[PDB]
Formats: C-alpha cells, sequence, structure tokens
C-alpha cells in the first residue's frame, strides 16, 4: 500500500 | 527554537486555518 | 483519526510519521521540536507484552508529509535514528503512565513550509490551558474507524475532560501523566485517535502569544469514538524536566 521509497534512505 | 509553534504556512503570514478559532472560543 | 476531516496543507508542519522499514507500514505518530529531536508514545517503540521492541535501524522518521501512502517527492524528507531514549520509569506492566520516548536524528532536517518544530509547554503555560472545556488538536494517519484508511492526514479538534470523568470512564488507573479528552455522550459531537495516531501530537494554540504547544502525546484509549469512552494522552508538561534532561545530556 505504500509507495516505494528512495533507496538511499533504506 | 525561537521561532519554533508559527507555521509558515499560518501564523508567518497571517492566514487562520479552517478550525483553529473552534479552540479559541473554548479558551475562556 | 475517527470523526475528523483531511488536515489543511501546512496545517501540522511538526507532524511525524514513524515508517517501518519492513514490512513498510506507518508504525505510530510522532512530533518535531527542534531540527534533530522527536517526540513520541513509549509504546509505539517499546511494548513487551506483544513482544514489540524497535532499534534504531527498524524504522525511519518522515518529516513534512500529507499524504499517507505516497512519496512526496521534494516536499516530505527523511531521516534515519541516532538513538532512541525510552523514560525510565515508563510503566508498560501496567498502565502505560510515563508514555514517552525522545528520539535523535542522524542529521538535522532542513525547515520548510512543510516543515517546523512545535513549541514544549512551561507550567504555566499548562496552567492555563489544560482545563475542562478547552479544545486541542489531535492529528494522524490511523484508522478513520474502530472496525478503513485515509489518504491524507486527519484533524479533530476535542475537548479536555474534568478528572473524575476521565477516571469513572475506565478501569485502568489514571495517574498525573495522563489526561483524557474527547465529547460527552450527550454533547453530541464526536472524534478520537485509533489505531496508528499513538505517538502523534495533542496540540492547543496559546491566546496570549498565539503559538501552538504540544500539551499531549496520543498514548491510549479503549476501542476509538465509543459512548463514554475518552482518549488518553501523556501530560507532556509533567515530563519536561526529563525531556530537558535528555537534550541537555546529549544534544
Ligand atoms: C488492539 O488494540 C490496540 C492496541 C494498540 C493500541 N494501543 C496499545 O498498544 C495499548 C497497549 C496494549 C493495549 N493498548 C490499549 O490502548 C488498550 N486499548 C484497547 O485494547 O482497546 C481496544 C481497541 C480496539 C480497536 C481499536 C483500538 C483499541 C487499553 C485498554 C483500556 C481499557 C480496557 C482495555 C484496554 C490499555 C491501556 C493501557 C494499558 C493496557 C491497555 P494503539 O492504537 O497504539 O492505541 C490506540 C490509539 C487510539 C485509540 C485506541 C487505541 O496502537 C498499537
Amino acid at each position: 500500500d505504500f509507495e516505494e521509497i528512495p533507496e538511499e534512505y533504506l | 527554537e525561537a521561532d519554533c509553534g508559527l507555521r509558515p504556512l499560518f501564523e508567518k503570514k497571517s492566514l487562520e486555518d479552517k478550525t483553529e478559532r473552534e479552540l479559541l472560543e473554548s479558551y475562556i | 483519526i475517527v470523526e475528523g476531516s483531511d488536515a489543511e496543507i501546512g496545517m501540522s508542519p511538526w507532524q511525524v510519521m514513524l515508517f517501518r522499514k519492513s514490512p513498510q507500514e506507518l508504525l505510530c505518530g510522532a512530533s518535531l521540536i527542534s531540527d534533530r529531536w522527536v517526540l513520541t508514545a513509549a509504546h509505539c517503540l517499546l511494548y513487551p507484552p506483544w513482544d514489540k521492541n524497535f532499534t534504531e535501524n527498524d524504522l525511519l522518521v518522515r518529516i513534512g508529509k500529507h499524504s499517507r501512502t505516497r512519496y512526496e517527492r521534494n516536499i516530505e524528507k527523511i531521516s534515519m535514528l541516532e538513538k532512541i531514549y525510552i523514560h525510565p520509569r515508563y510503566n508498560w506492566r501496567e498502565n502505560l503512565d510515563r508514555d514517552i520516548a525522545l528520539m535523535k536524528l542522524k542529521k538535522p532536517v532542513a525547515f520548510s513550509d512543510y516543515i517546523h518544530p512545535v513549541c514544549l509547554p512551561d507550567r504555566e503555560t499548562a496552567a492555563s490551558l489544560l482545563q475542562a472545556g478547552y479544545k486541542g488538536r489531535v492529528t494522524g494517519w490511523g484508522n478513520l474507524k474502530e472496525t478503513g484508511q485515509p489518504s491524507v492526514l486527519q484533524v479533530v479538534n476535542l475537548p479536555i475532560v474534568e478528572r473524575p470523568v476521565c477516571k469513572d470512564s475506565t478501569r485502568i488507573r489514571i495517574t498525573d501523566n495522563m489526561f483524557c479528552a474527547g465529547y460527552k455522550p450527550d454533547e453530541g459531537k464526536r472524534g478520537d485517535a485509533c489505531e496508528g495516531d499513538s505517538g502523534g501530537p495533542f496540540v492547543m494554540k496559546s491566546p496570549f502569544n498565539n503559538r501552538w504547544y504540544q500539551m499531549g502525546i496520543v498514548s491510549w484509549g479503549e476501542g476509538c469514538d465509543r459512548d463514554g469512552k475518552y482518549g488518553f494522552y501523556t501530560h507532556v508538561f509533567r515530563l519536561k524536566k526529563w525531556i530537558q534532561k535528555v537534550i541537555d545530556q546529549f544534544g
């Protein structure tokens, strides 16, 4: 349900 | 912070949100 | 939030979403109190009865948000946690007494039209505003009904309730570190925090200096928006000595 977030933050 | 409870889009530009008056009216 | 309304853009620029890295989901609310410190409920992070025990690397803080699920490019800012600090006398065993926690960000977040800190009350702030019938404001991305989820941040204004009324509404032992808010059945109006809203702020706008102050933290409720029940909030002023001690010692 949540949009993917920029890889830098994971 | 010296500023922070002052919202950029409301208090900082002297605009009020749609229900803040409800709070003020309760403060007797 | 049950029986609230969509927030306006920039209405609660101190709102923080605590976001679980995997699975990716809403963990709780929280609030921004400086460029490096975020305030939330201790039970959002530590609740042994349900084997809840987050570490810094398990979550992210998302600041400046409006939409619940979207990645709000060029508006929200995503921050990593340096350290979590839970109140040492947080009572998870019984009644969630002292339900408060701080988290220090790895790097300072830049303030913007969408990201700005809330004030914390001092003693006279609390004495003047924490009165039965005075209304505060609760915000969050939690459920819309006890038994779905909002597209954008929800807001509701609710009156502080008299202490005997709070105590008589529940079997939980209430302490001086808590206060309750919500309408009584005879008052007709409705509204409450619900699942996903815990840790978020209960704010009041001082009529003296026209600044927003965070008086409470969403802590617990028996269901959501039930008649004769009220939401319970951590009393931020009563725990401010602890807040100051942590920030003074750890920056």
